[PDB]
RNA sequence: GCUUCUAGUGAGAAAACAACUGCCCGUACCGUAAACCGACACAGGUAGUCGAGGAGAGUAUCCUAAGGUGAGCGAGCGAAC
RNA sequence: GGUAUGAGUAGCGAAAGACAGGUGAGAAUCCUGUCCACCGUAUGACUAAGGUUUCCUGGGGAAGGCUCGUCCGCCCAGGGUUAGUCGGGACCUAAGCCGAGGCCGAUAGGCGUAGGCGAUGGACAACAGGUUGAUAUUCCUGUACCAGUUGUUUUUGUUUG
RNA sequence: GGAGCUGUAAGUAAGCUAUGAUCCAGAGAUUUCCGAAUGGGGGAACCCAAUAUCUUUUAUAGGAUAUUACUUUUCAGUGAAUACAUAGCUGAUUAGAGGUAGACGCAGAGAACUGAAACAUCUUAGUACCUGCAGGAAGAGAAAGAAAAUUCGAUUCCCUGAGUAGCGGCGAGCGAAACGGGAAGAGCCCAAACCAACAAGCUUGUUGGGGUUGUAGGACUCCGAUAUGGUAGUCUGUUAGUAUAGUUGAAGGAUUUGGAAAAUUCCGCUAAAGAGGGUGAAAGCCCCGUAGACGAAAUGCUGACAACACCUAGGAGGAUCCUGAGUACGGCGGAACACGAGAAAUUCCGUCGGAAUCCGCGGGGACCAUCCCGCAAGGCUAAAUACUCCCUAGUGACCGAUAGUGAACCAGUACCGUGAGGGAAAGGUGAAAAGCACCCCGGAAGGGGAGUGAAAUAGAUCCUGAAACCGUGUGCCUACAACAAGUCAAAGCUCGUUAAUGAGUGAUGGCGUGCCUUUUGUAGAAUGAACCGGCGAGUUACGAUUGCAUGCGAGGUUAAGU
């Protein structure tokens, strides 16, 4: 996927549009990703999971990878990714500014 | 792994294989009882034996 | 087949545990192994002296999960009786 | 299979005692059946063995022994048919 | 394919049960007890076939059970079948079958010799008791037998053996 | 290839991965048992051996690996009746043995219903079925041909000839071919004479040379050139391309609505890319892609190039020799030719008889003569043609779950059958599980709250949710009435509309025997339908013909094919 675990991304569509977070996990086969503080769901858990009250747990649910744009670390703005060869290492380049990753 | 297997000599690989088959016997017995914790070891040992036999064949 | 592959595992059950009190040990054995092979495999694996080996075939058992039905694998059970004046197996 | 006979084969034989070796498959359970053949936990069908006592020719018959069973809708009422 | 009508009707598959106590949310229907009743050349005890897990133990009550159900040959989870001597093979052949070459025939194939296969028959060495929830001539105890192996001692034979 | 991965399938558990995992492609290793199966046996997936070597045990028992079917080919060795031999026998060597793609090809064998308005000829058909052999194609093929415009110059296939010539209980029907136009094109080797060598009993075999045909060729005898051209040769390399993984690949933000924007409005931009798919609704500019550019360690496949191999002589002479025999052909009996024995040529099969040979032989649809065209009884041969189980990329005025494959789903399954064999049903929560924590009644099932959600009357039997059918509420009517049950007239009561000389119900009055099929005639005591829903019947192709229409018009028009 064009987005990777640990990337800083901005949500461009959804209820959490314009939120920004780190990718906690990527699901390449599903084209989905989890972003901190995005698409939180209230889950009604029975206490069979070592939580001796059960409670309603707040977790992040995956969002489609096309709803997220990687943030330009040098610029703080979301940008599309290009693949240019640097040092013979194929890397992602910010289409907007030319920064790497 | 494959690198260090190819270093060893034929006799060492024959002996290395018998040590693994015994470890595999013990792992099965430890698994039959509730005594095996790292259950992923069994596959590791099986493939290590396979790697040795594969190398033995291409010599 | 190798001696170390003949014996698959011990059998731990109320019956096999009782039989251990009589110094006989139950193992799951390769389905193609005769009781003489099992005797040789047991001695080489454990340094014990074997008095008698009794051997049975266990039929595959019908089982179903949800909409799917099939059979468990066939097994071969060997009860190995050690001699007196001999070391025991410690599993 | 076995027992004999030579032809052949032969350097060793046998006895006693001691120790030891002996593989594979089946071996649960039902089986005059609710678990077999009859679409059914179906008044049918299913080779062989054992199959007791009194009276009796008897394995007939009636009642019983060992043993097994009360059988997978019931409660009333006590009309016609 | 769905759903009516007939209908809440026919039927609920050859027979004795009763009560007490228990279990349980719930019991004519499960357990226990007592008496009663039925089979008894059997409705008992074995076993071949056939079935193929239905056996045992612990749970369950959706469906299945012609009612009910706490129960079940049902469901779930675990377990259970131990043999030199039993039956079969490593023995034998019958009917029949297969069939090297072979004989015959548009093709395909048909038949058939040697040789085999093939029991329902022949041959063939252990029994009594005990033991488990579930196996036992299989496990165990006692006491045997058959084939063979190694060694010890004892006899006698080494090629007119 | 570059960050996750340990399949469907979660879950826990235990692990792997920047020393590059998972994953992707090429090449290898492993590949139990059954199955042609093939050491022997056998009720497939089992059992039981021999021989050699190794291993286990003091040893027997046990284990491992190898070899061992049958027939064929060749060689060797043994070796019968039986003298030499031969057969047999043992070993080695060599090659088959089965399966398919339910297709396409060739060949053997070969129906019937059916049509003929019956039916034996005939037709269905040389079809279905069975069997053999194949090959990627097969078959055919290099004139004993087609012809008689005078000529053409192997075969195959397409168009046309033509529903013509013909065949035919001259019925039903069957039905060419050549010429003409195209696709594709390619030609070659033997036998014999003769020569040489060898072996054998002057010939009589083996080998090599020689030779290959019809305006006759060749042998042979003369001279004369050892050139020049060609190829349907080979895991011969080299090279390029190509298939099998991939890399790169432009351009959008706000605003309004909404749970969500891609919708909307506003201004922008990109385009060798506005194919398509996905994304919380409908996106050229968010993602995967697309146009374009680019990429191969390995293994195939193809094309060249090189190598090597294999073929390739001109002219003049006829004295003699050769040019496919039990063959051609004939009688008889069958068959194939569109051609059914017919006047029946041509081809073939069985049976019997049986030629000539260059001054020869065959054909030109009985036959003869003449003329013309060819040269059988030997073989091989690419392409144009047929088909598609599979693989890759796509396409559709094709289907959209009663359809579409029988099978969208764990289907050739469940299930039925002794067996061959028959053969189903069954897709959809939501954007995301966020799949309803907790509470309450209940043994549970199931509900009621509380929550999640945009929505749960989206709660898993989950989108929509028709009808039959079942029920609850009730506006009007109904216990003196004989009623295909409606219709027309009509009080009363209850309601208020797509606002219309309105709606529902209806005492009472008049009139009135369902629908369909089939019949002279049916309410029919003839037929069919339990009800509701879905599915379910004049179509297509090639031809004939007529009407209408358009184009052109004494002209009109192309077919195959490129
Ligand atoms: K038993
Ligand atoms: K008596
Ligand atoms: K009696
Ligand atoms: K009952
Ligand atoms: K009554
Ligand atoms: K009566
Ligand atoms: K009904
Ligand atoms: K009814
Ligand atoms: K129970
Ligand atoms: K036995
Ligand atoms: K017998
Ligand atoms: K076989
Ligand atoms: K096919
Ligand atoms: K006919
Ligand atoms: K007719
Ligand atoms: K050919
Ligand atoms: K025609
Ligand atoms: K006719
Ligand atoms: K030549
Ligand atoms: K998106
Ligand atoms: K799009
Ligand atoms: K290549
Ligand atoms: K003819
Ligand atoms: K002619
Ligand atoms: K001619
Ligand atoms: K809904
Ligand atoms: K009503
Ligand atoms: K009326
Ligand atoms: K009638
Ligand atoms: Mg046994
Ligand atoms: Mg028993
Ligand atoms: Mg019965
Ligand atoms: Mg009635
Ligand atoms: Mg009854
Ligand atoms: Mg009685
Ligand atoms: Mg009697
Ligand atoms: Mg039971
Ligand atoms: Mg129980
Ligand atoms: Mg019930
Ligand atoms: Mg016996
Ligand atoms: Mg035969
Ligand atoms: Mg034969
Ligand atoms: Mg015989
Ligand atoms: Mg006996
Ligand atoms: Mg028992
Ligand atoms: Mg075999
Ligand atoms: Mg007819
Ligand atoms: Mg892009
Ligand atoms: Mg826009
Ligand atoms: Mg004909
Ligand atoms: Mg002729
Ligand atoms: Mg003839
Ligand atoms: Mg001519
Ligand atoms: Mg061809
Ligand atoms: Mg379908
Ligand atoms: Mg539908
Ligand atoms: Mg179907
Ligand atoms: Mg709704
Ligand atoms: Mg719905
Ligand atoms: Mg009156
Ligand atoms: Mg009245
Ligand atoms: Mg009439
Ligand atoms: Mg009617
Ligand atoms: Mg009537
Ligand atoms: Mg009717």
């Amino acid at each position: 996927m064009f987005v990777k675990k640990g990337d800083k991304v901005k949500v461009i569509t959804g209820k959490d549009k314009n939120k920004e977070g780190v990718v906690l996990a990527a699901f390449p086969k599903q084209d989905k990703v989890i972003v901190e503080g995005v698409n939180v769901v209230k889950k009604h858990q029975k206490p069979n999971q070592a939580a001796p009250q059960g409670g309603i747990l707040e977790v992040e649910a995956p969002i489609h990878v096309s709803n997220v744009m990687v943030i330009d670390p040098s610029n703080g703005e979301a940008t599309k990714v290009a693949f240019k060869e640097v040092d013979g290492k194929k890397v992602r380049v910010s289409k907007k500014t030319g920064e790497v990753l | 792994k494959v690198k260090e297997i190819r270093e060893l000599t034929t006799a060492e690989m024959l002996d290395k294989e018998k040590q693994l088959k015994e470890e595999l016997f013990n792992l099965r017995f430890q698994l039959a009882t509730g005594q095996l914790e790292n259950t992923a070891r069994i596959k590791e040992v099986r493939q290590s034996i396979a790697r040795i036999k594969t190398v033995l064949r291409e010599q | 087949m190798e001696l170390l592959d003949v014996i698959k595992r011990p059998v731990i059950t109320e019956k096999s545990m009782l039989a251990m009190d009589e110094k006989k040990y139950t193992f799951e054995v390769d389905t193609r192994a005769n009781k003489t092979l099992v005797k040789q495999a047991v001695e080489s694996a454990f340094d014990v002296k074997v008095a008698n080996v009794n051997i049975l075939n266990v039929r595959p058992k019908f089982k179903r999960m949800g909409k799917y039905a099939g059979y468990t694998k066939k097994r071969r059970k060997a009860i190995v009786t050690l001699t007196e004046d001999s070391k025991e197996i410690q599993l």
